[PDB]
RNA sequence: UGUGGAUUGUCCUUGGACAAUGGUAGGAGAGCGUUCUAAGGGCGUUGAAGCAUGAUCGUAAGGACAUGUGGAGCGCUUAG
RNA sequence: GAACAUGGGUGAUAAGGUCCGUGUUCGAAAGGGAAACAGCCCAGACCACCAGCUAAGGUCCCAAAAUAUAUGUUAAGUGG
RNA sequence: UGACCGAUAGUGAACCAGUACCGUGAGGGAAAGGUGAAAAGCACCCCGGAAGGGGAGUGAAAUAGAACCUGAAACCGUGUGCUUACAAGUAGUCAGAGCCCGUUAAUGGGUGAUGGCGUGCCUUUUGUAGAAUGAACCGGCGAGUUACGAUUUGAUGCAA
């Protein structure tokens, strides 16, 4: 129609970052990668295609949340069976497997498209053992707004 | 240069012929009358007799080669079809349809 | 190098030999119409001025005045008996720039 | 005079059979279907040409807040100050001059820096 | 006991996929310019 | 005049107004008629008094 | 609100206006096309009517023009 | 004819109950907010545009705009 | 003779009509026009038991060969350009890469990786996406008319 700028394919770059969840409060730190994965922070992002960089955590067990939430805010789960109501993991699932529960917090933020199911597959987070990915030359983002 | 042969009007459903002229398509003449006599279908010697035909086309009018031969198009259209009755129970009778075939086939020599 | 000028009712960015279209101008084919209302100027020498930055669009030749593309514009209702069709040609007029003053 | 319709029934039937050209299933082949489902274009299209000017106008406001954060700003300050400063400029122009020459949009952030 | 709506030309295409004859085994006669049926004879096919 | 531009007075003729021709007219359908009762019955209508 | 255009009813007495323009049952006004007749002027085996295709024209109903198929009739202007 | 807000009767200071009275909207009204929701809040579409300012409601992410400033109140997830 | 019909029209019947057919009987009652100017209606050769083809020949034309003027949709097939096996869908519309095209020449055409928005149509209702009614699809036919009166409006002629 006239001149507007959009973005495509062969003509923008993704770079590799590195936050650390020493002292954050899980939903703080939740809402400022999603708006890094949708790539939200760039003069040229377009709703058509896929604009943004990776994100990797290093700290997914020193992860806290303040109030009585530890004990409660119960996780639920369905397989489609009668009575298959699965919620044996509470609050106090940041002890085993506690890299799915940052996952599912940073994945409950994205929309539920073609694209924004791809979207949240750039995403590795880790329970506290160092990253294998040193051949990306990931840059350390650490600091948040 | 090409030759062809066509039957026109051949008793026999058209979707029942169907299913013997795919698998001789896009093949060796030598190799598609070897398959038409080894299927046990109603429609295999039917269409044997068409495809010996129309290699008798190309050795009369064009006298080519017979070694060197591939089917190119193989296809059939469908014809008039009768209407029948069969009488049923409680006094109510049903219908009965006899479509034929316009089985038509190709031969080409693999150029135009 | 490249300018902000305003016509019709909205903005618009040359770049010194670009063809652009805008509202139907009150000149003819093959004349020379001038912008006198330059908002922005920068690529050489940033100057962005308030009102203006005194220094009018070098004169830029116009070329094909005609019609649009005609669209057709229908509506009707559900389970009413109301429906409308018509049809409009937005006319516009074409020009490029060559020059450009500040 | 009795006048029995023909070659007038068909010559109208046969231009909203062209229209639903590219549709799936039988609407672009049954004048039945074709009928209704150009008539349903006809009050969408309608109904998103006045939706056009909403989308790319939020656009640009999403992409001038990206490029004013690089500089410790945000975009309701950024435009109070810019309006502060008696400057007309359209959200258009102000991030097509961002993706472009970004000189030029750090001097204009100066100027609405110092007009707080 | 009834289709409650019509099949189109897409969904009847896609059931007749499988619906197909596979080919002979065609075991060609040693030397007899015929063609004999898998583990069969014929009268010109010697092999 | 001729017989071949020969023209009638002005607003002088009319064309009739013929009902139930479509939508567009606006005496379609219904054909200014209302919707039921017995007004709306072909050849209805109590007698005159 | 800004910028260009369509219709009205006004107004002034030639285009700037002034205002105004959701819509069911209903009331009022202006039009498009189909078959036949009359008058005038036309087209046609150097290919009519019909049929198929196209990225064309009018504010809508609609109207032209090439190209292929077809093989004997059919448009246009004013009125009924 | 219907709901909403008020003024009464009737029933059980029961009903998305029923009958009158005064308004508005729907009926015959698209657009924005109330997650989805004819009747509730804001506001009445002649047509073009990749221009601007506002109303109800809003500004961490989904999803446009403050992880704004100053002051108190709240330890229940009260908010919901 | 006709501002009457032209093969679903006009007689029920343009041809094998009160005929096929239906009923114990009184009785009821269809469908079906068109090769060419002239049969010159494909002599002959090739494949097949034949039917039917492929050459040749007759003709202005054989995609005019008795399924015989023109041959529209529904429906059925073969070839080919772009696209499709992690995906929730009144199937469109607005924006938009890539890969092919080239017109009634114009801010052209075909296909569509992704994004936003969106519960068919008619009737009847206080209110219908409605789990209220109707239609399998396509074509042809199918509903404010005429005669004589009454009253009102426009137009024209003459005017106590």
């Amino acid at each position: 129609m006239r001149q507007t700028f959009m973005a495509n394919e062969s003509n923008i770059e993704r770079k590799w970052y590195v936050i650390d969840a020493e002292g954050q409060t899980l939903g703080r730190l939740s809402s400022e990668v999603a708006s890094i994965l949708r790539g939200k922070n760039k003069v040229t992002y377009t709703p058509h295609v896929d604009t943004g960089d990776y994100v990797i955590v290093i700290n997914a067990s020193k992860i806290e949340f303040t109030g009585n939430k530890e004990t409660d805010k119960v996780y639920y789960r369905h397989s489609n069976h009668p009575g298959g109501i699965k919620s044996i993991t509470a609050g106090e699932l940041r002890r085993t497997n506690p890299e799915r529960l940052i996952e599912n917090s940073i994945k409950g933020m994205l929309p539920s498209t073609r694209l924004g199911e791809k979207q949240g597959k750039k995403l590795f987070v880790y329970g506290g053992a160092e990253h294998p990915h040193a051949a990306q030359q990931p840059e350390n983002y650490e600091l948040r707004g | 240069m090409e030759a062809k042969a066509v039957a026109r009007t051949i008793r026999i459903a058209p979707r029942k012929v169907r299913l013997v002229l795919d698998l001789i398509r896009g093949k060796n003449a030598a190799e598609a009358i070897a398959i038409l006599k080894l299927t046990n279908k109603a429609s295999s010697p039917v269409i044997e007799k068409v495809l010996m035909s129309a290699l008798a086309n190309a050795e009369h009018n064009y006298d080519m080669n017979t070694d060197e031969l591939v089917v190119k198009e193989a296809y059939a259209n469908e014809g008039p079809t009768l209407k029948r009755f069969r009488p049923r129970a409680q006094g109510r009778a049903s219908a009965i349809n006899k479509r034929t075939s316009h089985i038509t086939i190709v031969v080409s020599d693999g150029k135009e | 190098m490249f300018a902000i000028i305003e016509t019709g009712g909205k903005q618009i960015k040359v770049e010194e030999g670009q063809e652009i279209f805008v509202e139907k101008l009150d000149v003819n084919e093959g004349d020379t119409f001038t912008f006198d209302k330059v908002l922005f100027v920068g690529g050489d020498s940033v100057k962005v001025g308030a009102p203006t930055v005194e220094g009018a669009t070098v004169t830029a030749t116009v070329n094909k005045q005609g019609r649009g593309k005609k669209i057709t514009v229908f509506t009707y209702k559900r389970r009413k008996n109301s429906k409308r069709k018509k049809g409009h040609r937005q006319p516009y007029t074409k020009l490029t720039i060559d020059k450009i003053n500040a | 005079p009795r006048v029995k319709g023909g070659t007038v029934t068909r010559a109208r039937r046969k231009k909203t059979i062209k229209l639903a050209k590219g549709y799936f299933g039988s609407k672009h082949t049954l004048y039945k279907v074709a009928k209704q489902q150009v008539m349903k274009s006809g009050q969408y299209a309608f109904r998103d040409r006045r939706q056009r000017k909403r989308d790319f106008r939020k656009l640009w406001i999403t992409r001038i807040n990206a490029a004013a954060r690089q500089h410790e700003m945000s975009y309701s300050r950024l435009m109070n100050g810019l309006k502060k400063a008696g400057i007309d400029i359209n959200r258009k122009m102000l991030s097509e001059i961002a993706i472009s020459d970004e000189k030029a949009f750090a001097q204009l952030v100066t100027k609405a820096k110092d007009a707080l | 006991a009834v289709p409650k709506r019509r099949t189109s030309k897409t969904r009847k295409n896609k059931r007749r996929t499988h619906f197909k004859i596979s080919v002979p085994g065609m075991t060609e006669c040693p030397n007899c310019g015929e063609y004999k049926l898998s583990h069969r004879v014929c009268k010109n096919c010697g092999s | 005049m001729k017989l071949h531009e020969l023209k009638p007075a002005e607003g002088s003729r009319k064309e009739r107004n013929r009902v139930g021709r479509g939508v567009a007219t606006g005496n379609g359908k219904t054909s200014g008629r209302g919707h039921k009762g017995q007004k709306a019955r072909s050849g209805g209508g109590v007698r005159p008094g």
